[PDB]
């Protein structure tokens, strides 16, 4: 062959916060074959929608959408405990193969996204551009993000181990984590880094008992 | 679009 081809652009997935996930770096020579796990945000889910996206910002809605299908039919279980291993895989005709696999159950859907499909080499331009100059703002969306996106797990988690400990927890504990839980709650509606990090330390710091009952 | 989450890979204390 006189050439290879190569990706100019991220090719990856929105996760939870309307935020791209990146499967397959820029720069990649294709053949490539890459695979993450992800899984459920909320108890008792029966569905996760894979969309898939190429650009180089870190909204979702910002990016070029390839397309989407749902992977149905995940039994209940608790947040985190389904396993979806998503896997890009890029043959030598240039086709992206994008495959959702519930990995607990064997059960599987997939999409083929043709070698044309995506941002034209203007708009590929475009795109570079566009990241270029919202590198800052970008930064800080995908780090706020992130940070509400922990404290929830926290809130989850820490939520699970309340329901768990029940009657065994003593009152001062229940009272100070209930109005803990309340406090970051509240913080996650906010745009401030800075205090959802600490009502995540606030909480984390008044739960110590809630772990000492196990 | 039903929300996909990232599940955080686990590590060792080595």
């Amino acid at each position: 062959v006189l050439l290879l081809d190569v990706t100019p652009l991220s090719l990856g997935i929105e996760t939870m916060g309307g935020v791209m996930t990146t499967l397959i770096a820029k720069n990649t020579t294709i053949p490539t074959k890459h695979s993450q796990v992800f899984s459920t945000a909320e108890d008792n889910q029966s569905a996760v929608t894979i969309h898939v996206l190429q650009g180089e910002r870190k909204r979702a809605a910002d990016n070029k959408s390839l397309g989407q299908f749902n992977l149905d039919g995940i039994n209940p279980a608790p947040r985190g405990m389904p396993q979806i291993e998503v896997t890009f895989d890029i043959d030598a005709d240039g086709i992206l193969h994008v495959s959702a696999k519930d990995k607990n159950s064997g059960k599987e859907q997939k999409i083929t996204i043709k070698a044309s499909s995506g941002l034209n080499e203007d708009e590929i331009q475009k795109m570079v551009r566009d990241a270029e100059a919202n590198a800052e703002a970008d930064r800080k969306f995908e780090e706020l993000v992130q940070t509400r996106n922990q404290g929830d797990h926290l809130l989850h988690s820490t939520r699970k181990q309340v329901e768990e400990a029940g009657d065994k927890l003593p009152a001062d504990d229940k009272t100070a984590i209930e109005s803990a839980l309340t406090a970051l709650e509240t913080a996650l509606k906010g745009e401030d880094k800075a205090a959802i990090e600490a009502k995540m330390q606030e909480l984390a710091q008044v739960s110590q008992k809630l772990m000492e009952i196990a | 679009q039903s929300t996909i989450a990232l599940a955080l890979l686990p590590l060792l204390f080595t």
